[PDB]
């Protein structure tokens, strides 16, 4: 049927993997990482997070097509780097970023356990 | 036919407002009033009510 | 099978190949009672 | 290279709502966490329903569709419920799901309002947002209605009935210190409710090396779940994808050889 269920656009199939590697071949230390049931929720959250590295010359991403559902991440860094070094650096600063802001948070809604005022 | 459990952009509860709207009108606050003392606030909320026809109490008169 | 009367809604099982007529109300309209066989939806 | 130090601090709390700021972080996740407000925060709604007599005015279609809108009680224990196609189970079971049940009939002629608190379940820790009356049908001298529903766990993209809030208000900037948007006439303009300019000025003087940054949030909720763990399970959820990625990442690099 043309309709499809809902649970295709976050929910894995068996063969799927999540996520898969490729190396661009036109440039030298650049990367074609493939996210896998994946949106602009998580693309952009990394994106921000890559260029505020100052070993990193390139980051994009882009949904290929909006009614599959698949990103696209670039990197490209300076030769004594990694791209899968600098992707994996990435994402354990946000997890450092998260858990602190949450402490932070569940601190000032028993701030006012009774009221400050 | 019969009022609408959901805004349909917010989604704020707008399905249990019905009766007080009629009795609120019954009592002869003008409409704005009504509107506001039931705290629908936005402009999307507030055409919910303001333009809801009730087909409802016209299929009732035909015997089961 | 069981039929509904279309005015006095009194159900009168109807023999097959037998005239179509309701009792204690004269009429010529049947409809069929609903299935007793269940079937699911979705909220969704 | 590293993460930033955000700094929350609320303004409001209500039993519906609640008003922060969160300064000192980057637009981008100040934003990746308005999306997850909306869709992936978890909570129960109805996803069942098996009709035995219905003779109302609305069809079957209508009344299966009034009833997943309805909102639960979903405060503590969604942590516990397991998704139902990931428990061991069969289609249903108490570990996964919670059963409703209606059954009314109209018998005086006086006509009869079918309101959710109708709605009875088995779990007392599940019931609709009764604690006015949502109502459901209206019926006749001489209709009846009756029925049995399932309630399962899901999230905002599967259907629109999983999420947990109304409107989410967002903003920042309330003056045009960084010209992110342009206005023709700025005079026109009403002033914002967080600003901090005169009352004869229309916008702050261009700053060229400036960030965004001191976004303003503002966060309703339908009744299932309150407004201040709306917000705790939203960060929570969203550490948990990051983290779960991170393990297929290193899994890939690692089998490179
Ligand atoms: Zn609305
Ligand atoms: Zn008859
Ligand atoms: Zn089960």
């Amino acid at each position: 049927m043309n309709a499809p269920p809902a649970f295709e656009s976050f929910l894995l199939f068996e063969g799927e993997k999540k996520i898969t590697i490729n190396k661009d071949t036109k440039v030298p230390n650049a990367c074609l990482f493939t996210i896998n049931k994946e949106d602009h929720t998580l693309g952009n959250i990394i994106k921000s997070q890559l260029l505020k590295d100052p070993q990193v010359l390139f980051a994009g991403y882009k949904v290929p097509h909006p009614l599959e559902h698949k990103i696209i991440i670039r990197v490209q860094t300076t030769p004594d780097y990694s791209p899968q070094e600098a992707f994996t650096n990435a994402i354990t600063d946000l997890i450092s970023e998260l858990s602190l802001l949450e402490e932070r948070f569940r601190v000032a809604i028993k701030d006012k356990q009774e009221g400050i005022e | 036919m019969i009022i609408p459990v959901r805004c349909f952009t917010c989604g704020k509860i707008v399905g249990n407002k019905w009766e007080a709207y009629l009795g609120l009108l019954q009592a002869e606050y003008t409409e704005g009033d009504a509107l506001d003392a039931l705290g629908l606030k936005r402009y999307c909320c507030r055409r919910m009510l303001l333009a809801h026809v009730d087909l409802i109490e016209k299929l009732l008169n035909y015997a089961p | 099978m069981i039929y509904i009367c279309g005015e006095c809604h009194t159900e009168n099982e109807i023999k097959s190949r037998d005239p179509i007529r309701c009792r204690e109300c004269g009429y010529r309209i049947m409809y069929k009672k609903r299935t007793k066989r269940l079937v699911v939806f979705d909220a969704r | 290279p590293y993460a930033n130090q955000p700094t929350v601090r609320i303004t409001e709390l209500t039993d519906e709502n609640v008003k922060f700021i969160i300064e000192n972080t980057d637009l981008a996740v100040a934003n990746s966490i308005r999306r997850v407000f909306i869709a992936e925060v978890p909570i129960i709604a109805i996803d069942w329903v098996q009709i035995d007599a219905n003779s109302s005015v609305l069809h079957d279609e209508f009344i299966a569709h009034r009833l997943g809108l309805i909102p639960l009680t979903s405060d503590d224990i969604v942590d516990k419920l397991q998704y139902s196609r990931d428990c061991t189970c069969e289609e249903f079971c108490p570990e996964c799901s919670v059963e409703f049940t209606l059954d009314v009939r109209c018998n005086e002629d006086q006509t009869r309002h079918v309101t959710s608190r109708d709605l009875i379940s088995n779990s007392p820790r599940v019931i609709p947002v009764t604690s006015d009356d949502i109502l459901i049908v209206k019926l006749r001298k001489g209709q009846e209605l009756r029925l049995r529903a399932y309630a399962k766990k899901g999230f905002g993209k599967e259907h629109a009935k999983w999420n947990p809030t109304a409107g989410v208000a967002f903003e920042y900037d309330p003056d045009n210190a960084l010209r992110h948007t342009v206005y023709p006439k700025p005079e026109e303009w009403p002033k914002s409710e967080y600003s901090e300019l005169d009352e004869d000025e229309s916008q702050a003087p261009y700053d060229p090396n400036g960030k965004p940054e001191r976004f303003y949030y503002n966060v309703e909720s339908c009744g299932s779940l309150r407004p201040e763990t709306i917000v705790l399970s939203a960060l929570s959820g969203l550490k948990k994808k990051l983290s779960d990625l991170q393990t297929q990442l290193s899994h890939e690099i690692q089998s490179d050889v």
